[PDB]
């Protein structure tokens, strides 16, 4: 089939790739450390007029 | 500019001859290329890597 046919005479051939192989996903990334003062903000006693 | 060689003149003449009364053996060396490297390509993952 990657001759395009069903017969085939005598020699070497040189295919191709046709098995399929399966693959995962990955993703990695630095650490999250910095984080933003939402807390003095969003949990103040007193909130401005 | 180039000098295409060494000036040379025969004297020749009508009733003369020059007759060699020696020899000499020489061995010259000659090279010819006959085959190249054989090389072959795959096209997909060429063009389109995994
Ligand atoms: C403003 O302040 C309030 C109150 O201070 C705050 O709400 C609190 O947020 C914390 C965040 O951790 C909550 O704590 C969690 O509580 C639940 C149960 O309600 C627990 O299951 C959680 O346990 C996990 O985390 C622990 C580490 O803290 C782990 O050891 C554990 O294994 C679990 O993974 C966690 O303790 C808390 O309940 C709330 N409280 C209220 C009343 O909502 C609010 O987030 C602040 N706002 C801002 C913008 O910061
Ligand atoms: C032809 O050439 C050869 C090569 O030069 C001559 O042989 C030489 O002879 C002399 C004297 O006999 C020697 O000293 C050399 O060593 C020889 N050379 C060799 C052997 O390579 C030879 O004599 C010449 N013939 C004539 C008739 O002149
Ligand atoms: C030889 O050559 C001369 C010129 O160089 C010429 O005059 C003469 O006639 C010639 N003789 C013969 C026999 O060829």
């Amino acid at each position: 089939c990657t001759l395009k046919s069903f017969t085939v005479e005598k020699g070497i051939y040189q295919t191709s790739n046709f098995r399929v192989q399966p693959t995962e996903s990955i993703v990695r990334f630095p650490n999250i450390t910095n984080l933003c003062p939402f807390d003095e903000v969003f949990n103040a006693t007193r909130f401005a007029s | 500019t180039m000098s295409l060689g060494a000036e040379n003149s025969v004297a020749y003449s009508n009733n003369s001859i020059a007759i060699p009364t020696n020899f000499t053996i020489s061995v010259t060396t000659e090279i010819l290329p006959v085959s190249m490297t054989k090389t072959s390509v795959d096209c997909t993952m060429y063009i389109c890597g995994d």
